[PDB]
RNA sequence: CUUUAAAUCCUUUAACGAGGAUCCAUUGGAGGGCAAGUCUGGUGCCAGCAGCCGCGGUAAUUCCAGCUCCAAUAGCGUAUAUUAAAGUUGCUGCAGUUAAAAAGCUCGUAGUUGGAUCU
């Protein structure tokens, strides 16, 4: 947060998911911090960089995390448009 | 019919829970360091304080830029400012609510009196201001419940119909005299 | 409440009216019946004569046999229980004197392992049970 | 004497590669090692026993009574914990619950009444907890009022660090374990409260196992 | 001396006036709630204490006496009403399967509450 002075003043901000904008409490620990690696476009090797995403725990219990990583992709553009 | 006044409000407020630990133990230290006689007076200046914390709150539940509410705060931050227990540069509307009992203690005369150095302990300057020794700019102060403002800070004076500051001899010292002069011959 | 219209305030008066007179402290308060079984007439003492001395027995585990005094109230005149509360006191009162009598503490009714007894004694022959005990006034004569 | 980690974490911390905990707060992971906290956490700790209440299952051999064991932890400075340990004589009881309560530490956040000046010192919003049969409701109040609530929630809300605090309890609150649950997981759910200070677009930095991957895997087998 | 119809009350001021400043501070309590002795002696389901749990049957942390200690302090305790605590009268803001609880069901006049759309 902020002040009157307007410097920082919180201890930290928490992450949020990448799917419902919902933040990540530090006891949920059915969050998921995983990585997903790009391609090169020449070729197809591994370029050496990544680019990660974050999924809550409700979402993974109520079973749909894989269709919102799955229109993250598609947003992303590393699934195929047609699909 | 009669010519009568008949008002009266209690200056002190009895706390919910009787019997604790903490409470307990910060009213007797602030009685150790500070030389109260009893529960009554600490009882009072947190009345006080509450109710100048209340006052405080309605005050800032109105909002701002309204002529009533700047009003009684300049009022109220003049009357704090003179009583001494604010200074003068941080003039601000929301620190009254960041005061605690010390602050309403520390202008006491008792306290003036002992970091003035005209007295030895918190009891002498007790007793020595209940025994009117001391002139105020010309006044003889018997209470020891005093408050002093910041103007009327530096007139603080042994009063000059008291021995110690000068003057004539009590009675003990007459007596001792007395009966020296009386066993000499 | 349930009935939230804009314009409902009788029958939600009406149902709270209802409900406040379903209770049991406030038919207590708001009720002759109540106050005119009462034989103080709500009053706080009363004075009465001594009429005999009475030793009643106790309940289950505490047993102890405890000594009351039916006292006839002047104001109205019927036989009421009290119970002498310190020891040593039954000998300082006698038969044929008046006696200031007061409640327990809990509302007339029943207190501790005494049965049926909801009155004490405070003061006999005008002068406290508490000073003919420690000794600071001799009872008259 | 000296702490032998077992826990991938106690060896990140041991080898000076974790600078605080707060990371590990900000990421999430569980913590099974009662020396982070330890390490991290100096003397700066208190410690202040509940109640200790005994517990019996009546069986032919006899009456035996198990001993459960309240406790609370925390510095001065937002992390506060509780633990519960039951156990049979009072010292394992008390060992167990301090370190259960060592495992189990929330940070909190501290907000203002009405305006953002200076330190902060009450809760940033209304926040509750529900375990049996508990409401414990956390309403901010203005700077120097104090804690008005039960003892207990005095003693707990001083062991989180909120000098001023408006509380309300509902339902039976003679149970001293569901009441202090309630008010756990009510100063515990700070965090998870959406403002529109936290409205920014979050970036994720590297997961704590990928800055020194390689360094785990050739000290820790 | 002042005040006052005139005094008394207050203030000022002579002469006095404290070393156990004998110029002597009480009230209920000490198991829990609820801050304070497993102190000593006496009776031992009797006398009693106890607002409530419960302390008394011959080793009374509670009875009765002495010492110490805690609470407020020229004040303290008790009984009657009353308020908050009572979110145990709930308008904010109580509940109705099993803890007290929805008429056996249906129609139905006042009363309650009523779709969208006009720059």
């Amino acid at each position: 947060m902020q002040n009157d002075a307007g410097e920082f003043v919180d201890l930290y901000v928490p992450r949020k998911c990448s799917a419902s904008n919902r933040i990540i409490g530090a006891k949920d620990h059915a969050s998921i911090q995983m990585n997903v690696a790009e391609v090169d476009k020449v070729t197809g090797r591994f370029n050496g960089q990544f680019k990660t995403y974050a999924i809550c725990g409700a979402i993974r219990r109520m079973g749909e995390s894989d269709d919102s990583i799955l229109r993250l992709a598609k947003a992303d553009g590393i699934v195929s448009k047609n699909f | 019919p009669v010519a009568r006044s008949w008002v009266c409000r209690k200056t002190y407020v009895t706390p919910r829970r009787p019997f604790e630990k903490s409470r307990l133990d910060q009213e007797l230290k602030l009685i150790g360091e500070y030389g109260l006689r009893n529960k009554r007076e600490v009882w009072r200046v947190k009345f006080t304080l509450a109710k100048i914390r209340k006052a405080a709150r309605e005050l800032l539940t109105l909002d701002e830029k309204d002529p009533r509410r700047l009003f009684e705060g300049n009022a109220l931050l003049r009357r704090l400012v003179r009583i001494g227990v604010l200074d003068e540069g941080k003039m601000k509307l929301d620190y009254i609510l960041g005061l605690k009992i010390e602050d309403f203690l520390e202008r006491r005369l008792q306290t003036q009196v002992f970091k003035l150095g005209l007295a030895k302990s918190i009891h002498h300057a007790r007793v020595l201001i209940r025994q009117r020794h001391i002139r105020v700019r010309k006044q003889v102060v018997n209470i020891p419940s005093f408050i002093v403002r910041l103007d009327s800070q530096k007139h603080i004076d042994f009063s000059l119909r008291s021995p110690y500051g000068g003057g004539r001899p009590g009675r003990v010292k007459r007596k001792n005299a007395k009966k020296g002069q009386g066993g000499a011959g | 409440g349930k009935c939230r219209g804009l314009r409902t305030a009788r029958k939600l008066r009406s149902h709270r009216r209802d409900q406040k007179w379903h209770d049991k402290q406030y038919k207590k308060a708001h009720l002759g019946t109540a106050l005119k079984a009462n034989p103080f007439g709500g009053a706080s003492h009363a004075k009465g004569i001594v009429l005999e001395k009475v030793g009643v027995e106790a309940k289950q585990p505490n047993s102890a046999i405890r000594k009351c005094v039916r006292v006839q109230l002047i104001k109205n005149g019927k036989k009421i229980t009290a119970f002498v509360p310190n020891d040593g006191c039954l000998n300082f009162i006698e038969e044929n004197d008046e006696v200031l009598v007061a409640g327990f503490g809990r509302k007339g009714h029943a207190v501790g392992d005494i049965p049926g007894v909801r009155f004490k004694v405070v003061k006999v022959a005008n002068v406290s049970l508490l000073a003919l005990y420690k000794g600071k006034k001799e009872r008259p004569r | 004497k000296e702490w032998l980690p077992v826990t991938k974490l106690g060896r990140l911390v041991k080898d000076m590669k974790i600078k605080s905990l707060e990371e590990i707060y900000l990421f999430s992971l569980p913590i099974k090692e009662s020396e982070i906290i330890d390490f991290f956490l100096g003397a700066s700790l208190k410690d202040e026993v509940l109640k200790i209440m005994p517990v019996q299952k009546q069986t032919r051999a006899g009456q035996r009574t198990r001993f459960k064991a309240f406790v609370a932890i925390g510095d001065y400075n937002g992390h506060v914990g509780l633990g519960v340990k039951c156990s049979k004589e009072v010292a394992t009881a008390i060992r167990g619950a301090i370190i259960l309560a060592k495992l189990s530490i929330v940070p909190v956040r501290r907000g203002y009444w009405g305006n953002k000046i200076g330190k902060p010192h009450t809760v940033p919003c209304k926040v509750t907890g529900r375990c049996g049969s508990v409401l414990v409701r956390l309403i901010p109040a203005p700077r120097g009022t104090g804690i008005v609530s039960a003892p207990v929630p005095k003693k707990l809300l001083m062991m989180a660090g909120i000098d001023d605090c408006y509380t309300s309890a509902r339902g039976c609150t003679a149970t001293l374990g569901n009441f202090a649950k309630a008010t756990f997981d009510a100063i515990s759910k700070t965090y998870s409260y959406l403002t529109p200070d936290l409205w920014k677009e979050t970036v994720f930095t590297k997961s704590p196992y990928q800055e020194f991957t390689d360094h785990l895997v050739k000290t820790h087998t």
